[PDB]
RNA sequence: AGAACUGGCGAUGCGGGAUGAACCGAACGUAGAGUUAAGGUGCCGGAAUACACGCUCAUCAGACACCACAAAAGGUGUUAG
RNA sequence: GCAGUCAAGCGUUCAUAGCGACAUUGCUUUUUGAUUCUUCGAUGUCGGCUCUUCCUAUCAUACCGAAGCAGAAUUCGGUAAGCGUUGGAUUGUUCACCCACUAAUAGGGAACGUGAGCUGGGUUUAGACCGUCGUGAGACAGGUUAGUUUUACCCUACUGAU
């Protein structure tokens, strides 16, 4: 995680009262590079 | 008389085997419970479970992780009714309980190792035929065990990898009985027929 | 007298025992949570300027 | 909350909880209302009912014309000042609240309204609309 | 229109029955013995109602 | 008081073939074949001729002797069903508002969904069991047909049906609408 | 709460009724063998998962008197009459 | 306080849709009473605030049945206690009455829950005033006003923590 922003889009949500119209949200952001794999795990099924 | 005995429980009622177990046990003997997901019990099964349901309502109101364990699982619940029988408070019925091993379908060890049958609990010898019995997977399944559709996956392999076995077996000792019947019609045998063999 | 910001009653007589439900104080935060329906609104290319 | 109201509303920074006593724009005499109730408003044990803007409530006159007073009668609250969230971003408020003597019909008594009005109450009741000057 | 030739139709499965006195339970109008347990099987049953 | 033998007896029309081991009927004929499960009941059958079948309980005691004739008309059933077939008549009632019945394929199986219940939005759909076929009259377009060879699946269909075709909230003397069986026959007579 | 006759607890342990001042059995020197009481013999629990004729299957079964509760009225559930 | 059984009748006709007298069977311990076993080398005694949990004899919400159910609205009943069950004037109040919203504003228990948790309006010490009683000191379950509310660092429980 790194922080939160403020946005403006326009709406798609049809019938309602803001339907073509715009707004503000907010929003996180994630810092998300690429993860790199070293692994495999293999788990299998028992009673327990 | 042997020194580990292994307890097939298809076909059994729950506290008809554990009055031979908490004494079998206490007395000196080993004993493990398998296939306890096909055991059996007297009596309708919402009634069983119902007796089960007013079970799970017990339980200590001011912490309840101290309070009567509802166990799921019917090696658990049969363990639940051997210990009611067994004085597990004392070292006596510690060191009995420490003699089982109670588990769902029959593991490697106990699967290349005989099975017996304690014909004092058997639903068909003991129920009349035409009463209800209620079986201990359907009942764990449904106050929330979870893993019966894993023992039926494991249990089939079990199945098909025993007949197998038992047809190697019958279609080698069908020759033996051959080549030893080929063999009963000397004087060796028509003594020994006379004493008794 | 003895503090407002608590609770009071926090249990009746015969249970004689605090109950596991009852407010008392002790950590916050810290908590592992999973929200849900979190809606994604910007996929990011760090590649870009 | 739908005796009147055409449409439907999004959730408004409750300003003034009962006890207030807001001012009255309508031409019916009336100078303040004494909000004592409103329609909605479920329950918490201790927690007094608010009106938002747009909000009907039932009210009571404590200033004009004893005609009005001594009575109950629904209101409409046009402003507040309770600094709230439109849906664009921005917080806006009023320097008054002020309400508006109603029916439960929604339609209302008098024949004006001194001062501006909210978005938020006019596009909901559409009989204040027809008798607003300003809007915002 | 239900043109009453079948009126005496849905007439058999809503309102040709017999009513429990003791657990209001619809029952066939042939039949004693309320088939609910918790009425004890009773025998107190009645027609439905079908004029005023 | 038990009894000592109660017995009851099976006829069998010709190209039937009635096998049984351990419990378990299993019925052939020119319309079809069927099979049934009687482990839950203790009963015995015999075979004294390929034109009939001799089932037997024994000492019982009036529990087991209800079954037996019950076990009997089942297994009558079932050969009534795989020789002739079974036809169930329903037929749609209302006032105002028409039922629009169709079928449909959904993603698995065939359905019947009806629409305009009382002028409900709620497309209500039923599955068809797997023994049923089924049509509309022609002589009168305001019937529907199920059919097949097990009763237990046409008649659980067919009151599928009418069960969810039942209103609610309202006076049942009054809004006598909805789908009602009417004639139970066969496909042979 | 208050009287009559007797037996007890009090002042009395012991085996049984899970436990209990009074109930059942039975009254106590220290010990050993045998036999029983009342109560019990699926396991906890020592002792028959004994034998016999039947009744009951309860979606709050029922199970050691005192004792720790249960009625009027009903049921084609079943059994016998 | 709650419920049940007969059912004379009410119920435009229609005992039992709903109710139901004369009688009669019980349940409950949230009433009041009776009793006096425990506690007088002290179990902190009204109410409210706070807070949790439980019960069902369900006010609402869910699915159902029945009506003298056309619809709408209502009543009777069932499974069901999962979820919720208020803001306020007057009163110390329990209790009660009204205004108002609401889906609804259901009843109850836990040492008549809860004072080392609060408050201390009331009651129940001492000061004082009136009325009535009494010769008088003084009485009143009659009214009024003012009147010290102590301690946890222990064990357990609980919350969190190594
Ligand atoms: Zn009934």
């Amino acid at each position: 995680k790194a922080g939160m922003t403020t946005i403006v889009r326009d709406l798609d949500r049809p019938g309602s009262k803001f339907h073509k119209r715009e707004v503000v949200e907010a929003v996180t952001v994630v810092d998300t590079p690429p993860v790199v794999v070293v692994g495999v795990v293999g788990y299998v099924e028992t009673p327990r | 008389s042997q020194p580990v005995v292994v307890i097939d429980a298809k076909d059994h009622l729950l506290g008809r085997l554990a009055s031979t177990i908490a004494k079998q046990v206490l007395n000196g003997q080993k004993i493990v419970v398998v296939r306890a997901e096909a055991l059996n019990i007297s009596g309708e099964f919402f009634r069983n479970k119902l007796k089960y349901h007013d079970f799970l309502r017990k339980a200590t109101a001011f912490n309840k992780t101290r309070g009567p364990f509802h166990f799921r699982a019917p090696s658990r619940i049969l363990y639940k009714a051997i210990r009611g029988m067994v004085s597990h408070k004392t070292a006596r019925g510690k060191a009995a309980l420490e003699r089982l091993k109670i588990f769902e379908g029959i593991p490697p060890p106990y699967d290349k190792k005989k099975r017996v049958v304690v014909p004092q609990a058997l639903r068909v010898l003991r129920l009349k035929p035409g009463r209800k019995y209620t079986t201990l997977g359907k009942l764990s399944t449904s106050v929330g065990w979870k893993y019966e559709d894993v023992v039926a996956k494991l249990e089939d392999k079990r199945k098909v990898r025993s007949a197998e076995y038992y047809a190697k077996k019958r279609a080698f000792t069908k020759k033996v009985s051959s080549a030893s019947a080929a063999a009963s019609e000397s004087d060796v045998a028509k003594q020994l027929a006379s004493f008794g063999y | 007298h003895r503090g407002l910001r608590k609770v009071a009653c926090i249990g009746a007589w015969h249970p004689a025992h605090v109950m596991w439900s009852v407010a008392r104080a002790g950590q916050r935060g810290y908590h592992s949570r999973t929200s849900i329906n979190h809606k994604i609104y910007r996929v990011g290319k760090g590649d870009d300027e | 909350s739908g005796n009147g109201a055409q449409g439907t509303k999004f959730r408004i920074s409750l300003g003034l909880p009962v006890g207030a006593i807001m001012n009255c724009a309508d031409n019916s005499g009336a100078r303040n209302l004494y909000i004592i109730a409103v329609k909605g408003s479920g329950s918490r044990l201790n927690r007094l009912p608010a009106a938002s803007l747009g909000d009907m409530v039932m009210a009571t006159v404590k200033k004009g014309k004893p005609e009005l007073r001594k009575k109950v009668m629904p209101a409409i609250v046009v402003r507040q000042a309770k600094s709230w969230r439109r849906r664009d971003g921005v917080f806006l408020y009023f320097e008054d609240n002020a309400g508006v003597i109603a029916n439960p019909k929604g339609e209302m008594k008098g024949s004006a309204i001194t001062g501006p009005v909210g978005k938020e109450c006019a596009d909901l009741w559409p009989r204040v609309a027809s008798n607003s000057g300003v809007v915002v | 229109i239900i043109e009453p030739s079948l009126k005496a139709l849905a007439s058999k499965y809503n309102c040709d029955k017999s009513v429990c006195r003791k657990c209001y339970a619809r029952l066939p109008p042939r039949a004693t013995n309320c088939r609910k347990r918790k009425c004890g099987h009773t025998n107190q049953l009645r027609p439905k109602k079908k004029l005023k | 008081m038990k009894y000592i033998q109660t017995e009851q007896q099976i006829e069998v029309p010709e190209g039937v073939t009635v096998s049984i081991k351990s419990r378990i009927v299993k019925v052939v004929g020119p319309r079809g074949t069927l099979t049934k499960n009687l482990k839950h009941i203790d009963v015995t059958f015999t075979k004294v001729n390929n034109q009939l079948i001799k089932v037997a309980v024994h000492n019982g005691g009036r529990k087991h002797v209800a079954a037996l004739r019950t076990v009997k008309s089942l297994v009558d059933n079932m050969i009534t069903g795989v020789t002739k077939g079974y036809k169930y008549k329903m037929r749609y009632v209302y006032a105002h508002f028409p039922i629009n019945v169709n079928i449909v394929e959904k993603d698995g199986a065939k359905f019947i969904e009806v629409r305009n219940f009382l002028g409900d939005k709620k497309i209500r759909n039923v599955p068809v069991r797997d023994g049923v076929t089924i049509e509309f009259s022609t002589n009168v377009k305001d019937e529907i047909v199920l059919s097949g060879n097990s009763v237990e699946d046409v008649s659980q269909n067919a009151a599928d049906l009418q069960q969810i075709c039942r209103v609610r909230n309202k006076d049942i003397r009054k809004f006598l609408d909805g789908i009602y069986v009417s004639h139970k026959g066969f496909i042979t007579e």
